[PDB]
RNA sequence: AUCUCGGUGUUCAGUACACACAGGGACAGCAAAAGCUCGGCCUAUCGAUCCUUUUGGUUUAAAGAGUUUUUAACAAGAGG
RNA sequence: UUGUAUACCUAUACAUUACCGCUAAAGUAGAUGAUUUAUAUUACUUGUGAUAUAAAUUUUGAAACUUUAGUGAGUAGGAA
RNA sequence: AUAUGAAGAUCAAGGUUAUGAUAUAAAUGUCCCAGUGGGCCACUUUUGGUAAGCAGAACUGGCGCUGUGGGAUGAACCAAA
RNA sequence: CAUCUAGUAGCUGGUUCCUUCCGAAGUUUCCCUCAGGAUAGCUGGUGCAUAUAAAUAAUCUUAUCUGGUAAAG
RNA sequence: UGUGUUUAUUAUAUGCACUUGUAUGAUUAACAAUGCGAAAGAUUCAGGAUACCUUCGGGACCCGUCUUGAAACACGGACCAAGGAGUCUAACAUAUGUGCAAGUUAUUGGGAUAUAAACCUAAUAGCGUAAUUAACUUGACUAAUAAUGGGAUUAGUUUUUUAGCUAUUUAUAGCUAAUUAACACAAUCCCGGGGCGUUCUAUAUAGUUAUGUAUAAUUAUGCCU
RNA sequence: UUUUCUUAGUAGCGGCGAGCGAAAAGAAAACAGUUCAGCACUAAGUCACUUUGUCUAUAUGGCAAAUGUGAGAUGCAGUGUAUGGAGCGUCAAUAUUCUAGUAUGAGAAAUUAACGAUUUAAGUCCUUCUUAAAUGAGGCCAUUUACCCAUAGAGGGUGCCAGGCCCGUAUAACGUUAAUGAUUACUAGAUGAUGUUUCCAAAGAGUCGUGUUGCUUGAUAGUGCAGCACUAAGUGGGUGGUAAACUCCAUCUAAAACUAAAUAUAACCAUGAGACCGAUAGUAAACAAGUACCGUGAGGGAAAGUUGAAAAGAACUCUGAAUAGAGAGUUAAACAGUACGUGAAACUGCUUAGAGGUUAAGCCCGAUGAACCUGAAUAUCCGUUAUGGAAAAUUCAUCAUUAAAAUUGUAAUAUUUAAAUAAUAUUAUGAGAAUAGUGUGCAUUUUUUCCAUAUAAGGACAUUGUAAUCUAUUAGCAUAUAC
């Protein structure tokens, strides 16, 4: 499936020592199987490039649930695309007639973050987790957070 | 790009019947871009799902209790085969040097023989093999003897979906002129020129015609015996039998309720498909894409610089100390003291030949005293220039 | 999809009339209109309508019936006679070269056509011309 | 080796070749099993393909709360208020499965409504053509109006995605979010320690009249 | 011979330790005061991971929930 | 042998030229009555321009043709 | 004790870009990309060693990796790639 | 004897078509490391940013700083 | 520089028609001799290491290999024919191709049938779109309008302002030294800001709200700590 | 329960090094549930033999009789089972009806499946080459130029490549088996829920557990397993990924048992395939191959396919002691005669041609003798000439006239892209061309098409010699000036 006519065993025959010198030419394993040894032979490509391996920071979870720590997230820099397209700017009239109650649960998100740059209308999100310059920045517009799972 | 803008594809009838009564704008798809490099891509990694697997047996070369006889008994170290008297013993074992060893390393089940295309990418190779089912300048490209046929697209009627026989198929084929395509599946009858004529492939023909049905009331049970001729659903398409090859442009036949479903199936220029839930027809880069018209085109004729014409081959280098013609031409005032001096040495000539000759003293007349007594007597046209122009 | 020059591209280097032939790097196409058989960009199949093509005879070994250009008012979808024009000129070599550069008032392939149409001429010459070689 | 290479770690330490696996049945597994409903679903009756019925409630834990796949049960207790017929359902295939004790009120009455659904779209061909109480109708017989063995008998589901927007427009401006949050929680990890002072701090009346 | 937080020099791969340095933030010594004292006038006098072990928050976790013990974890030393 | 004199011989070096490559730069794409060129009628400048009638070259595998310059050692090795 | 310092942010005013010569196109990323990680010879300077076609270094040029002319001959010298 | 087993080898040996272009290294640090790595250098490939000055960059002159070797004592 | 005295020398003032006179815009072009490419097949002239043979002068060691250095008294190879050594796979990286693009990928299955292909498709899931922290927490500035905010270096843009060349509908065009604007695209350089962590500290905490001092009765009515 | 996808190379585990490494949830495939022991079952209510009647497989069967002999109270049946139950009570439906069997035929094949060498459409039609062989080449009224057939054009055979000569193939027919079960008959067994509600009530011991010890695991102050020591409880006991104690909460019900399906499959029975190998390959084995052969034995284990279409497998004669040689003969051919297709290289016997004391040979470069081979004039100077002849189209001939077919450029309408714009058809319009027809004329002096006749030559071509020019270059002379 893969070429052959471009790799180059199709271009090295035939040259003698087929890409690797006549001096220290392809032997087995000359530093070793795999990643030994990280803290001797190979002590500076470990550190540099993987600094961090060999040690321990430390706290021991003896099974892990990752449906604990799950917590979908979405910023107000969206959060008006979640609503459908053409009441984007139907409301910007000027008529404040609709504040749109979102309810994130149901777009599969739980918690609301922050980062923004929201427009000056008002909106009845509905998010379990809170940020705090979320609920600041929407209630700074006329708005809620109504705290539901 | 907007689709239709050489519309209205007439029906043709059995009897090949310049129109009927109906007429079909081009379905959009036909405007969709032909990328002829996506289509041998995509064509080339889905022809890989029919592949069977190969490989040798897992254990040949490797049944043997061969070791080696080491050195120094003046054979070299290769596994060789045990006991005596069999002339097997001791031959050479294991290797893919050896005349019975495993081979270097072993076809294996599990290469990957088969791919997974994009499913949007081999939408965008039915969409070219498509588009380029009209265009007969492309199937005019893959053979296809196609100088008789009416229209491109070929849409014929329902009616050819009810065929029943291949007496009747053959005739809707001759009727049409679709039969000089079938003639020349006919005279593409070979043999394979392997090895594939021991594996099962040793041949029939080449390719021709497809017909494009939406219902099948008869039609691919009479076109299943005449070669080269397949019969497809609307619907399906697959890619591997409508540009053969990874090439485009087969000369395919439509029905008309199958003409009527490429703006389902495949969506419109403005609107999404309603079967293939969420497709777009692909955009092309280029709208216009005659660069005929727009080479012209006199909104980028009038902006152009010129085409400054004269073509510069010009070459020799003239020496200027054996040439004069090239020493007057670069430098113009070696012209005028080149004659100066010529002018004076000419002048020192007669002075001399006048002096050397007054122990003979002949002539005067024009033999060796041409060049000397004439300009010796030229003194008395410039005895004018002293007298008769002090008249200013 | 309508154009030539994105036509060519999609059969410049395989369509069935391509012939490659080995050493002079690219001479030879057998497409049956293309008056100078090379695969060039329009010396071609098609060209959408302005195919030229000079051939003989029909009667053989009569004159260069020339199949023309087809143009516009067939859509260019081809013919069960519709999409091509083919007319014929004969008498002469003189006066049917003049008559099919006349038939031409538009330049630019008629001079791969007053060649070819000279040489369907010189290849029935042998018929009136080099005789029994005594 | 030479380096930056997102160091390696593939389990090939273990002669794996003789555990590998191919799947080129897997075109020849999907004409099984599907020649296998085929024949199953002609070999039942006007009976649904599927077909018993498997409630609906509840993917466990936070990440699929919302969810509301296909049960495998039906609840004794949600037989029961449902006009039914706790081995009767076996039969008319309901699916009757016990160890599942049923939590909620509301997880009951989400399948107590699909237990008269269903039951409400079930034509009973009779035993006699006596007609003891099916009580449908006779002339929608299994002879005569059924024979359509429909495939998956499904959620519906039935929009959540949702979403049919209302808008109020809402008056809760004062009713702050981002502190009633940082105070449930700081109610019960302060639980323990405002327990143990309740029954000190509490408890010092008790010893006047003791 | 303090507490802290980076930065630099050397060695250098411009990695580490370590040693020096030049600063910021304290809090203190000497001095009437300016002064700039971050060990020894300067160039040597020394040491990773894992482990163990102190000091340290007046802490974080043990995943059903509290309470105390236990263990763990994190910062800084020591044991080589 | 030492010190000199002229005159020659001798490289794959140097110069010029022919040819190959490589490099780097530049040109060319109105074909419909497109561009020219040679004649043959009229506006007019003396002369040129325009209409008309007398032969050709050009559909440059736009990955093609055309123009000009420099350049050329190679193991291990890389690349077309 | 200066909201003259010292840094910074702005408007004003300044002939002829402030030795020479050059421009093999230079700049910057990525594959940390292959091979390599035994070297050896020479002028000059050097250390050890009685010395060595010996041992060890600094400098630039060479052979390795390179034909051709010269030294009869020759890895390295002279000339020239 | 057969199998595990094609056990492993920093070691010896061999490694298969042509032309074109560019062209090394025997040094650094570190390693139970000294017939070997990893590392940096040297190489190639692939680009990209800038083509009908006052941008800069590299051996001399000028200005200035530095130096303890030859010589000198 | 100036002007005459002056005596010398160059240049411009050669239009029309014609012709075997330079760059032929890397020029090589002419006169003459020999020899006819015979209907089938000779001959004349020039050329040819075709695989050789003959003859002669110059050159010329035996290849592969490891090596600082091989013709080596280093190893291998008597000769032929066939066979004979950089692969497949898992995972990642960079690069290029292609499709779609806040997405994307159906490929475990199910459908629909035409056949191990092709076609359609639910619900998931992976990766991405949000990180950090040992953990608990927490989570990316008031751009509805600032691409990193600001600055510098900035290719381009009817941008945009200001003398002449060129065609003058006396317009409008195109080219240079200039006034601007732009995120001045991208990329580098610098200075900031924000999330988190950790540490200092300004919390008299003024405070601010809230279970609580109000009654109705679980609820909504007060200021305060 | 099991299998796949994902979780996840994750949590964990590890000289915390090398490395290793699951599961819940989620998505699928498939779905099927149950039985005991132990209670106030409340008449051993059970079973195996054997014999005797008597059914209808060639029955470790069916029923009954004697209840003949035994099992069984140290516990057999029925009810009933941790997911628990059993009796009362209500309340609401409620028989001569059902479920499961075998027997039987609905049905004059009545369906469907699998299996059957029993059955098939159309050319061996007319000429070339083979005249060794046709399956190859040509041809075959029109039906829109298939000769015919075709739901059959897969494959194989047959003296070359065959849809039509043959087997098959496609669709079927027939034939055989099996499955279906309308009724009837007999043997069984049975005749619901329950808003609800009082009483009765059995839940598995040297076993969980704990200590230790060993292996094992991802399981970390124990994941599973085992030995030993210790040995439970009945609101008890196990688990909730960190040990312990308290008080909770959730959650199951261990120490007894059965169970289809999805799943696996280098073996076996029968098949189909393939981007596989093509006789040093592919199995070790294409063949009398696990053979010949070797080893005391365990074991080791080859090599070896091909005459031709047909044996037509070389009668006969001569020579010889003879296989044989020679001549015949068969054959398309014995360069096909059993190294039987082809028949390479190494290596040489013979022939033929030159040469030989000249690195040992071979080699490179430039020539050479001999041999052989390759390529090469298409008409003038200071001109693809004046004349003169010859033929023929009979739209052309110059034109005029006519009939068409398109092009180009205007106009218009319907379509796309709704306003123009464009592009596509469908019409019309004009000028100029071209095609076929007729005619001052067929040539009326022209038009097409051929041949001797001038200028300076055979000119052109190649190979030479000459002469001149230009580039790069070598040598030689001397016309004057300055210092």
């Amino acid at each position: 499936m893969s070429n052959i006519k471009r790799k180059k065993t199709r271009k090295l025959r035939g040259h003698v020592s087929h890409g690797h010198g006549r001096i220290g030419k392809h032997r087995k394993h000359p530093g070793g199987r795999g990643n030994a040894g990280g803290m001797h032979h190979h002590r500076i490509n470990f550190d540099k490039y993987h600094p961090g391996y060999f040690g321990k920071v430390g706290m021991r979870n003896f099974h892990l649930r990752r449906q604990h720590k799950f917590r979908p997230e979405i910023n107000l820099d969206k959060l008006w695309s979640l609503v459908g397209a053409e009441k984007f700017a139907e409301l910007e009239k000027e008529k404040s007639t609709k504040a749109p109650v979102i309810d994130l649960v149901k777009f599969g998100y739980y918690k609301l973050l922050g980062r923004g740059h929201l427009p000056a209308r008002p909106v009845i999100v509905k998010a379990k987790y809170f940020s705090k310059k979320a609920e600041d920045k929407i209630k700074k517009a006329g708005g809620v957070c109504l705290l539901s799972a | 790009s907007l689709g239709n803008a050489r519309p209205l594809v007439s029906v043709y009838t059995e009897k090949n019947e310049p129109a009927k009564d109906k007429n079909i704008c081009l379905p959009a798809v036909f405007k969709a871009p032909i990328r002829p490099d996506v289509v041998n891509e995509v064509h080339q990694l889905l022809r890989r799902n029919n592949r069977q697997a190969y490989a040798v047996s897992e254990l040949a070369g490797h049944q043997t209790s061969a070791e080696s006889w080491g050195t120094g008994r003046a054979v070299a170290r290769i596994p060789r085969v045990r006991g005596g008297g069999t002339h097997r013993s001791g031959q050479g074992a294991f290797g893919n040097m050896c005349r019975g060893g495993r081979m270097f390393a072993p076809t294996k089940t599990f290469r990957r023989w088969h791919r997974k295309v994009n499913v949007n990418q081999r939408r965008y190779a039915l969409v070219s093999a498509i588009a380029a089912s009209g265009v007969p300048a492309l199937v005019q490209s893959k053979g296809h003897v196609i100088d008789g046929v009416s229209e491109f697209p070929l849409v014929v009627s329902d009616e050819v979906q009810k065929v029943q026989k291949t007496k009747q198929a053959v005739i809707f084929l001759r009727r049409l002129k679709i039969w000089a395509d079938i003639q020349k599946v006919y005279k593409s009858q070979r043999f394979r020129a392997g090895r594939g004529t021991m594996r099962d492939r040793r041949r029939i023909a080449r390719r021709g015609p497809l017909v494009v049905y939406d219902k099948d009331e008869g039609l691919r049970k009479a076109f299943r015996n005449i070669p080269g001729i397949e019969t497809i659903n609307v619907d399906k398409l697959n890619l591997l039998k409508l540009a053969p090859g990874g090439h485009v442009g087969r000369f395919v036949i439509w029905t008309e309720s199958a003409f009527a479903r490429l703006n389902d199936l495949f969506g419109t220029w403005k609107k999404p498909s309603t079967l293939k839930k969420g497709y777009n027809l692909p955009q092309p880069k280029m709208a216009n894409t005659d660069l005929s018209r727009l080479l012209k085109s006199e909104e980028i004729r009038k902006v152009l610089r010129d085409p400054r014409k004269r073509v510069f081959r010009s070459v020799r280098r003239l020496n200027p100390l054996t040439n004069v013609r090239q020493l007057i031409k670069l430098n113009p005032y070696a012209e005028v003291l080149k004659r100066r001096a010529a002018l004076a040495a000419e002048k020192r000539t007669v002075a001399k030949v006048l002096a050397k000759a007054k122990k003979q003293n002949v002539e005067l007349a024009k033999s060796h005293f041409a060049n000397v007594a004439t300009k010796a007597a030229a003194n008395r046209a410039k005895l004018l220039a002293a007298r008769k122009k002090k008249v200013a | 999809a309508t154009s030539s020059h994105l036509n060519w591209l999609i059969i410049r280097n395989n369509n069935a009339f391509l012939l490659k032939k080995r050493d002079v790097k690219k001479p030879f196409s057998t497409e049956p209109n293309n008056l100078a058989s090379v695969s060039s960009y329009r010396y071609s199949g098609i060209v959408h309508k302005k195919t030229l093509g000079v051939v003989p005879a029909a009667d053989k070994k009569g004159f260069t019936a020339v199949l023309k250009k087809g143009k516009y008012a067939q859509r260019p979808a081809k013919n069960t006679v519709r999409v091509d024009f083919k007319a014929g000129p004969r008498r002469s070599l003189k006066k049917l070269k003049n008559l099919l550069i006349g038939s031409k008032y538009r330049k630019d392939l008629t001079q791969a056509a007053l060649r070819r149409a000279s040489a369907v001429l010189r290849s029935q010459k042998p018929a009136p011309v080099k005789g029994k070689k005594a | 080796g030479k380096g930056n290479n997102m160091i390696p770690n593939q389990h090939y330490h273990k002669w794996w070749q003789r555990h590998v696996k191919t799947w080129f049945n897997q075109p020849a597994r999907k004409v099984r099993r599907h020649a296998n409903r085929v024949k199953k679903a002609k070999a039942v009756f006007p009976r649904p393909a599927s077909g018993a019925l498997r409630p609906v409630v509840r993917c466990p834990t936070i990440r699929y709360h919302t969810k509301l796949r296909a049960g495998r049960g039906f609840t004794l207790e949600e037989l029961k208020g449902a006009g039914i017929g706790a081995n009767f359902a076996k039969t008319i295939g309901i699916a009757v499965d016990r160890r599942r004790k049923n939590k909620s009120l509301e997880s009951r009455q989400r399948n107590i409504q699909r237990l008269k659904e269903y039951r409400s779209k079930l034509i009973l061909f009779p035993i006699n053509e006596k007609k003891i109480r099916a009580g449908e109708s006779s002339l929608e017989e299994c002879k005569l109006a059924t024979q359509l063995k429909g495939p998956v008998l499904p959620i519906k589901n039935e929009q959540p995605a949702v979403v049919e927007f209302r808008e109020v427009t809402k008056d809760e401006k004062k009713f702050k979010a981002f502190a009633t949050l940082r105070k449930a929680r700081t109610d019960a990890r302060l639980v323990g320690i405002r327990a143990k002072r309740a029954k000190e701090a509490a408890e010092s009346e008790d010893a006047a009249k003791g």
